[PDB]
């Protein structure tokens, strides 16, 4: 279940379907018991890497280890 | 300056500007002022909003003990045999803080 | 700034100009104005064509 | 970390596994703890 054509280091099903959550630096499927855990859900694209045109790609942008001066509401892709 | 595999260090293109604001978005700015000197330190914090990050957080007394090299003497804090207590110094906060 | 494999980041040749118009062709420009501040954001869209 | 290291003069450092540069510095954690990175750094700036 890893048919990501773009090599954007993520589950392509989690791109196209409901979503996912970056947690412990890995892409776990989005549980519906994560909002009260404080986690959120991100939905991005598998057919391209930079789904917002930014110089930071999806695994760089979701997992907040890319630039710490970015405001936290700019973390979802 | 940073050392490569060749053993010596280099200073070319390693600007300090592009690590200014990043530090200023993760840290608290704690400044000490004694009678002759002044010291400005940046201590890392933990964002309580998003929980995927695991930053080991601490309290402000522990932050002063960790930022400067402060000796815990009998419950008090001492910096170069200067007492720094919650009652023995004068603290200043801005209005948001 | 972007970090390499060496762990630190670099700022040389990484211009912001060549990501201006690309973003301005995929996004809607939404601006908020409160009583003291103002905020300008770009939100991505989907071409229906 | 043993609890017989403070009288040995050693200290304890707590850092992050989910990121490398846990303080945003250009020196990473193994570079910053083991003092073989830059000797003009004051010794209280050794913990990460």
């Amino acid at each position: 279940d890893e048919d990501l054509d773009t090599d954007n280091d993520n589950i392509p099903d989690s791109y196209e379907r409901n979503g996912y959550t970056i947690k412990d630096l890995i892409a776990v499927k989005w549980e519906d018991s994560f909002a009260e855990q404080g986690y959120k859900k991100y939905v991005s694209n598998y057919l391209e890497s930079n789904t917002a045109g930014d110089p930071y790609t999806d695994y760089e942008k979701a997992s907040g280890s890319f630039d710490k001066a970015i405001k936290t509401e700019a973390r979802d892709p | 300056g940073t050392k490569n595999s060749s053993g010596q260090i280099v200073t070319e293109g390693n600007s300090w500007s592009d690590y200014i604001s990043q530090i200023d978005s993760i840290s608290a700015s704690i400044i000490l002022d004694t009678e002759n000197e002044s010291y400005e330190r940046r201590v890392t914090a933990k964002n309580l909003q998003d929980p995927e990050d695991k930053t080991p957080e601490l309290t402000i007394g522990e932050a002063i003990e960790k930022a400067f090299g402060a000796t815990k003497k009998d419950g008090l804090l001492y910096f170069n045999d200067i007492p720094i207590d919650e009652s023995c110094v004068e603290l200043i906060f801005d209005d948001n803080t």
